[PDB]
């Protein structure tokens, strides 16, 4: 539900982007959700957490908001890339 | 036999009710 | 060589009016006419045939039993004995029979829908040299038979209609590569800056400027290339092949009389060397015709196209509003092998609407100006039904989307609505409509009022 | 309740707009 919020706001063109501290909050929450066998289990534990996002449409939402903000290097965009 | 002849009768033409009364006097 | 689905073809005869090969091609109008007529191709050297309202797309070629089965609810090659779904390439509508008369003959035209046997057309060749079920090629004349009316595509006297008699129909291909110059395309022209034509309230806009800014994106900077090559006119553009040039927005022709200036004129002034222009790679004076779609010679964004008239041999450059007037100079500067960018489909679609929009209302305004006389009583030249038919279409053309649309689609419908409102703004067509509000606010109901009976409902 | 048998009902009656009271009345009263 929550990722379906931002994607629709990413598609409604406002010819610039706003701050949206709601989005700035939940981007970093998701971005904070990421010797052989002890290491190789972590690659599975990461790919579980990576799978949890990118099937819920979380893939293209970082792809969309980049395409919306054209040249603005605001903190809105920097919270996307840290999720990206 | 019905469909085949009337499809031919588009291809050939032959006021109809106008000249019908013209034969009533002539 | 062959014909499949999704090809671009036209339908043409030469109607023998007293031993005269009247080269008439089939042309529906759309967005203001649900009827069809013909376009002259005989004096193509001086009277330019329109093309965009004449080409067609073969959307499908199915058999008989398959069509009747689907009616109960790749690239397939054309076969004699197949019903095809013809489609108007400009309007997007489908060619169909109509239930009106102009005799038990029937009228032809476009329609919105595609179901029913009206938009379906089974093919039969009227030549014993070929036969049923085999492939259809170039130059294959035929009789096209309706499916609903079960009549033939009759050509009459000049009435394109559906009757119980036949008339042959030539078929000439137009086209079949992304990022390349294609014939018939609509395109911008990169200069720095772009080529532009002046704005409205006219001059008659007949000058030529060079300009950057928002009008590059906006309406006036639109150019539809047209060749003199009638068949295969949608082939891939190469250097030195002949072009006429029709302006999209004003509906005029970019003509050249180097005696006077660069001219913006109508059809009949646009003769051969009045406007025979070409493109070159260098700026020097160094094929001619190919019976195919050709090879993709010129790109879009990486291209150096040096414009040159055939009849005068000059090379167009600017002079020194930003009014760098493009004049056909003997040499010019090194800023004349310009760059290109094509436009998109709905951009071209509205642009083709606009020049068809104004030719109604100017006949509607001057139609009222003739009835603005105290006693004229003979001005039959006053459109009513063609106004009302075009009016609901434009009402429908700006219909906002419903709430029963997915949100990603609803933005695109909204983004289509925004640009199409923007083009009518910077054409100022509101003001054209605004004058019609003036000249229709005279009465309370008018004239000989039988034709002007919808004077209430037209105004609402 | 059939198919294209009603299509000939159109193409027949299209050539004949009615007018048949010539045939109905004008002879039948002699």
């Amino acid at each position: 539900q929550l990722i379906l919020l931002f994607s629709r706001t990413a598609l409604t063109e406002k010819c610039k982007l706003e701050e949206d501290f709601l989005y700035m909050a939940y981007a970093d929450i998701m971005a904070k959700s990421c010797s052989f066998e002890e290491k190789e289990m972590e690659k599975q534990k990461l790919l579980y957490q990576q799978a949890r996002l990118h099937d819920r449409g979380a893939a293209e939402m970082v792809l969309q908001t980049i395409s919306a903000s054209k040249g603005e290097t605001g903190p809105m965009v920097a919270a996307t890339l840290k999720l990206g | 036999n019905a469909n085949v002849v009337v499809r031919l009768l588009i291809r050939r033409p032959e006021g109809l009710l106008a000249a019908m009364e013209e034969a009533i006097k002539i | 060589q062959f014909l499949r689905t999704d090809d671009e073809v036209v339908l043409q005869c030469t109607a023998t009016i007293h031993k005269e090969q009247q080269k008439l091609c089939l042309a529906a109008e759309g967005f203001g006419n649900r009827l069809c007529f013909l376009e002259s191709t005989s004096n193509s050297k001086n009277v330019p045939p329109d093309l965009s309202i004449c080409t067609f797309v073969l959307e499908q070629s199915l058999s008989v039993r398959a069509l009747q089965e689907m009616l109960a609810n790749g690239h397939r090659t054309l076969l004699y004995g197949h019903a095809i779904l013809l489609r108007h390439s400009y309007s997007g509508m489908y060619l169909c029979c109509l239930s009106t008369s102009r005799k038990l003959a029937f009228d032809v035209g476009l329609q919105e829908d595609t179901t029913g046997e009206a938009c379906w057309w089974t093919i039969h060749p009227a030549s014993k040299q070929r036969s049923e079920g085999e492939k259809v090629r170039v130059g294959d004349d035929l009789i096209l038979v309706s499916v609903s009316s079960e009549r033939y595509l009759h050509l009459s006297y000049l009435h394109v209609d559906a009757a119980f008699q036949q008339t042959l129909w030539s078929v000439a291909p137009i086209s079949s590569a992304q990022g390349y110059l294609i014939g018939g395309d609509v395109l911008r022209l990169l200069h720095g800056e772009c080529l532009t034509v002046p704005s409205g309230e006219h001059e008659q806009r007949r000058t030529v400027h060079y300009e950057g800014g928002a009008v590059s994106v906006h309406a006036r900077s639109l150019w539809r290339l047209e060749t003199l090559r009638v068949a295969w006119s949608g082939s891939h553009i190469r250097w030195g092949q002949p072009f006429r040039l029709r302006h999209v927005t004003t509906g005029k022709y970019l003509s050249l009389m180097e005696d006077k200036s660069l001219l913006l004129m109508d059809k009949e002034k646009a003769d051969v060397k009045s406007t025979a222009f070409t493109f070159r790679s260098s700026k020097e004076k160094l094929r001619k015709e190919v019976d195919g779609m050709g090879t993709s010679e010129i790109k879009y964004g990486d291209s150096v196209c040096f414009i040159q008239h055939i009849g005068t041999g000059l090379w167009l450059t600017y002079q020194s509003s930003i009014q760098r007037k493009a004049i056909m100079h003997h040499e010019g500067h090194m800023d004349d092998g310009l760059n290109l960018s094509r436009s998109q489909h709905e951009e071209s679609r509205t642009a083709r609407v606009i020049r068809s929009t104004v030719f109604l209302f100017n006949r509607f305004i001057r139609g009222l100006d003739a009835l603005s006389k105290k006693a004229k009583a003979s001005t039959v030249d006053l459109p009513i039904e063609s106004v009302s038919l075009s009016l609901q279409d434009l009402i429908g053309y700006f219909h906002p989307p419903d709430e029963h649309l997915e949100h990603e689609d609803k933005q695109n419908r909204l983004r289509a609505l925004k640009n199409r409102q923007n083009l009518f703004q910077e054409e100022g067509m509101i003001n054209l409509v605004l004058e019609c509000i003036d000249r229709l606010h005279v009465y309370s109901s008018v004239a000989g009022r039988e034709a002007g009976e919808s004077w209430k409902s037209i105004l609402n | 309740a059939k198919g294209e048998a009603i299509r000939i009902r159109s193409i027949l009656r299209s050539l004949i707009p009615l007018g048949d009271l010539v045939g109905v009345i004008s002879i039948a009263f002699q």
